[PDB]
């Protein structure tokens, strides 16, 4: 029958199926504890006492607002400023040898640390002048995108920024805000945030891009999904554009058309 | 409030 709020094998498997067809995220049995913990909060928020009740309301109403909250609950958004640091110097030298507006796409922006790390690198290497560069960042998670839009972070989290970067691109909070920092609007102006599901058969993005950052997100997808997205990226890259993967990813594995050109960096042809 | 570094 049940237990005081219990997740049954049957419900876990339905949840696994539902999240896979909406976000492409492959959940495993060793994550059944995170699932339960992340999801009972949604049950409580709504006043439901049953996962089957919860699951059924979702299935019966495909346009339910709860669908976005269900997705947000199951995504893992761990990120950090200047994560996989070696990528930024590479991005800088590449942009410096190119002309025209340099456009980058952060395909899994999370709370904004990645898209702002890219903006800082480019403002430092290219300068901040209208039409010099632009960053497009997206994510399926509307909650994290909202955090990213605000651009407020904990000062203790910026361990990787030089004092010159802080002085140049952030405002420091004082009084009730002490300990917080806020990306200046002048730099935020060069970053566009939107929601884009990588499972889409067609991306609603302003490309082509000189570079695409797709880090630490493919790891949640299965084999054919990974190859499909990789194939969707190809026509989105400018001639000598770059594709950056996370530390764990190997793209030349699914499509040889991508060649390794540095620490988890790839170029086409 | 907020200020420069
Ligand atoms: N189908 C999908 N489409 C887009 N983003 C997705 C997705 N499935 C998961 N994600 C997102 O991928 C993010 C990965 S966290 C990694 C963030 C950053 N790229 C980094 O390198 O630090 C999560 O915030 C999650 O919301
Ligand atoms: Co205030």
């Amino acid at each position: 029958m049940t237990q005081r709020l219990a997740l049954s094998d049957a419900h876990f498997r339905r949840i696994c199926q539902l999240i896979y067809q909406r976000a492409g995220i492959v959940l495993a049995d060793h994550k059944r504890d995170m699932v339960y913990n992340r999801l009972v909060r949604r049950l409580r928020a709504l006043g439901l006492d049953d996962f089957g009740r919860y699951l059924s309301m979702l299935e019966a109403n495909q346009n339910s607002a709860e669908w976005q909250a269900f997705i947000n609950a199951l995504t893992t958004n761990l990120t950090a400023f200047f994560r996989e640091a070696h990528h930024f110097p590479i991005l800088a030298e590449h942009a410096r040898r190119r002309h025209g507006e340099y456009r980058v796409w952060s395909a899994a922006a999370s709370t904004g640390e990645e898209p702002y790390s890219i903006a800082i690198t480019l403002a430092d290497a290219l300068g901040m002048a209208p039409g010099r560069w632009k960053v497009f960042a997206s994510d399926i998670d509307t909650e994290v995108l909202e955090k990213a839009r605000s651009g407020i972070y904990r000062l203790s989290e910026l361990k990787t920024l030089s004092p010159q970067q802080l002085q140049r691109y952030f405002m420091r909070g004082t009084g009730p805000h002490e300990g917080l920092v806020r990306v200046r609007q002048e730099l935020a102006n060069y970053v566009e945030f939107s929601s884009v599901n990588l499972l889409e058969k067609q991306y609603n993005v302003p490309g082509p891009f000189d570079a695409i950052f797709c880090r630490n997100v493919m790891i949640y997808f299965d084999k054919t999904t990974q190859e499909d997205i990789l194939r969707r990226f190809v026509p989105l890259l400018k001639p000598d554009g770059l594709l950056f993967a996370g530390h764990s990813e190997n793209f030349s594995n699914l499509v040889r058309e991508f060649s390794l050109r540095g620490q988890t960096v790839y170029a086409l042809s | 409030n907020w200020e420069t570094f």
